[PDB]
RNA sequence: AUGUUGAUAU
RNA sequence: AAGGCGGCCCCCUGGACGAAGACUGACGCUCAGGUGCGAAAGCGUGGGGAGCAAACAGGAUUAGAUACCCUGGUAGUCCACGCCGUAAACGAUGUCGACUUGGAGGUUGUGCCGGCGUGGCUUCCGGAGCUAACGCGUUAAGUCGACCGCCUGGGGAGUACGGCCGCAAGGUUAAAACUCAAAUGAAUUGACGGGGGCCCGCACAAGCGGUGGAGCAUGUGGUUUAAUUCGAUGCAA
């Protein structure tokens, strides 16, 4: 994130559009990520459960959108 | 999405093409996901090796802040 | 004692702390403070509040250098990373670039083990 | 203990 | 309460100035019931502090809540043993509540003869700002500015 | 943040 | 193959897959013993040592705290060569072959012209069937064949003794006496959680007035007595 101040920009503008900024690029997440050392075996497991959260929201999610609940 | 190697059906991504590798990376020079470009597996492996010979010849750079 | 227009802000934003550091251009320190040297200690010390105090303190401790224009350069995950930007902001200055610095190892050394609290 | 309760 | 559906209760003026704020704080001066005691306090301690000042008695009760009112309080929330306290705005009826409780307990815990004195200079001191009630409002307000890091959660 | 235990048979 | 393998470049090198044929002609499958490979920790010799971190030290916390948390920190983690030979080394599912409705993907070939096939590997769901059930379900835990390994109540015990292996740590093979009427799996209804969600009640909060101190009334406990009659005795005496 790099964020230049144009000319003829609030700063309350440019200051969201570096939140913006270092919100993509995902900074703070990385930093959290590397504040501990997380064990191979623990990432793995994790990185299962993701995608198993994502799979079982996707199949089940279709669901909801079928039956009426009144 | 959409995947433009696919497309043109190229061979490889070659790692002398800047102008085509500046459109898969960010701004922070991280290598954009596939997910995101929409490019096919093959691709962005070759894509990934293509950016990663050019950071090292920088003529990409690894990231914004040198 | 020397003037210099055109600065560069540093805000050290850790999980504990705040520091903001006004140098120059060329890295030479001006002035500085700190969220713990601004009147607040632990809990307190880890607040964007702290980091806004910090931030004017640091103007303060800079207003004889005649600095005008700042290049705010951002470091860490702290609470203190945009309180500290506005209030320099709302501290006289005209602010020209943000910029995050945050060190990330592309891999690096390996990190602390995890806290079992 | 209490040389052997619940009160 | 939970289900949170109390609004307020009609509070009749009072017959000499026709003021429900100073209604309301004839119901603070009141004990056991004996409201027509208390009316009496109020009446005599308001002629004091007009004569002492020469503002009338709404206008010179309306200088002593000015100094007393609080604008700012705190507010304990317990976070892992240790004890926030959260600054917070005082609502307008709340600050006529505090100002009017204040000044009646600094008055109480005055040691001059009658009530209606003790209410009367405890009026004066908050007026000139200097009595208990006074401190009170300042120790609240010193508390909310200690505390003014936990303000932005 | 921490924050123990609950006699025997029935 | 499993253990495992993640920047980029080159050198040496193993396997897999597909398409067209051509070739050999059952040369196959499995495999006790045997042999090899085998995470991490550990061991030996010599290097290296940023970060991390058993041990250790100090600071906290606590009734204590030989812990969790904090500040440090040595072996170790890294490299070379050798050894160890074990892991919830797991899909807790041996290998090989055949057969038996479907659906949605991922990945990697290929043929015909974005579509239409056809191979390999793979993720999720599900049908028959199977299963104690949970579930498995063409990558079977279905339907069958071949060969191997292994089990025979819980404990005692994967221990003892002996053998073999190992520098050691230990590994491996592997009992008995004795003791019990269980131990166990899956699912069910509850209850419970310092699990989650949503609610309520003077439950907190916001308030007002009390009790706990005093004297007295009164009940109780206790003690005392010839007797201080008997009962109530967490909340709910
Ligand atoms: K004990
Ligand atoms: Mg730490
Ligand atoms: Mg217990
Ligand atoms: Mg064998
Ligand atoms: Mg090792
Ligand atoms: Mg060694
Ligand atoms: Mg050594
Ligand atoms: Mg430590
Ligand atoms: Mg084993
Ligand atoms: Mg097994
Ligand atoms: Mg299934
Ligand atoms: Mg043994
Ligand atoms: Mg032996
Ligand atoms: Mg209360
Ligand atoms: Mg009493
Ligand atoms: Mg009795
Ligand atoms: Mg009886
Ligand atoms: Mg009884």
């Amino acid at each position: 994130p790099v964020i230049k101040v144009r000319e003829n920009e609030p700063f309350d503008v440019a200051l969201r559009r570096f939140k913006r900024s270092c919100e993509k690029a995902g900074v703070l997440a990385e930093v959290r990520r590397r504040e501990f050392y997380e064990k191979p075996t623990t990432e793995r497991k994790r990185a299962k459960a993701s995608a198993v959260k994502r799979h079982a929201k996707k199949l089940a999610r279709e669901n909801a959108r079928r039956t009426r609940l009144y | 999405k959409f995947c433009r190697f696919t497309a043109e059906g190229v061979q490889e991504i070659d790692y002398k093409d800047i102008a085509t590798l500046k459109n898969y990376i960010t701004e922070s020079g991280k290598i954009v996901p596939s997910r995101i470009t929409g490019t096919r597996a093959k691709y962005q492996r070759q894509l990934a090796r293509a950016i990663k010979r050019a950071r090292y010849l920088s003529l990409l750079p690894y990231t914004d802040r040198h | 004692r020397k003037q210099v227009s055109d600065g560069v802000a540093h805000i050290h934003a850790s999980f504990n702390n705040t520091i903001v550091t006004i140098t120059d251009r060329q890295g030479n320190a001006l002035g500085w403070a700190t969220a713990g040297g601004s009147g607040f200690r632990g809990s307190r010390k880890s607040t964007p509040f702290a980091a806004q105090v910090a931030a004017e303190r640091c103007a303060d401790a800079v207003k004889e250098y005649g600095i005008k224009n700042l290049e705010v350069m951002v470091k860490g995950p702290g609470p203190g990373r945009e309180s500290t930007i506005r209030a320099l902001n709302a501290a006289g200055f005209r602010i020209t670039n943000i910029t995050d610095v945050t060190p990330i190892p592309h891999x690096g050394c390996r990190p602390p083990k995890k806290r079992r609290v | 203990x209490x040389a052997x309760x619940a009160g | 309460p939970r289900r949170r559906v109390i609004g307020q209760r009609k509070i009749l003026p009072d017959p000499k100035f026709g003021s429900e704020l100073l209604a309301k704080f004839v119901n603070i001066l009141m004990v056991d019931g004996k409201k027509s005691t208390a009316e009496s306090i109020v009446y005599s301690a308001l002629e004091t502090l007009a004569q002492r000042s020469g503002k009338s008695e709404l206008e010179a009760f309306e200088v002593a809540l000015e100094n007393v009112r609080p604008t700012v309080e705190v507010k304990s929330r317990r976070v892992g043993g240790s004890t926030y306290q959260v600054p917070v705005e005082v609502r307008p009826v709340r600050r006529n509540a505090l100002a009017m409780r204040w000044i009646v307990e600094a008055a109480r815990k005055r040691g001059d003869k009658s009530m209606a004195l003790r209410l009367a200079n405890e009026l004066s001191d908050a007026a000139e700002n200097k009595g208990t009630a006074v401190k009170k409002r300042e120790d609240v307000h010193r508390m909310a500015e200690a505390n003014k890091a936990f303000a932005h959660y």
